[PDB]
């Protein structure tokens, strides 16, 4: 997205390089905050929640 | 001594002019997106990125 295909690719037209445009990029990757499944543990649970990440 | 004569030259008369106008256009805002123009003659094939600056 940021600097586009070659000059003889087949799909040079769908990307457009904002090095050279200047266009807004969408970004997709969020950051994830994650606890353990204890549904199906056997023997001793850790029970803790979540952390408080705010 | 008097003279009579000077040498004034030739007679040229200067003529300015100014021409003034006042303009309002339009202008859309076009995305930046990328066309293929094909060969023809003596213009090879390319690739053209549109702008919205008029």
């Amino acid at each position: 997205a940021m600097y586009g295909y070659d000059n003889d690719s087949a799909d040079f037209a769908k990307k457009p390089p904002a090095d050279a445009t200047g266009a807004e990029i969408y970004l997709q990757d969020y950051l994830t905050i994650y606890t353990n499944d204890a549904r199906a543990t056997t023997g001793t649970k850790i029970l803790a929640g979540f952390p408080p990440y705010k | 001594a008097t003279a009579i004569l000077r040498p004034i030259g030739l007679h040229v008369e200067k003529f300015q002019q100014t021409y003034r106008k006042k303009w309002r256009f339009l202008t859309s805002a076009n995305a930046n997106v990328i066309l293929a123009e094909a060969a023809s003659g003596e213009r090879p094939a390319r690739w053209a990125l549109t702008t919205g600056m008029a």
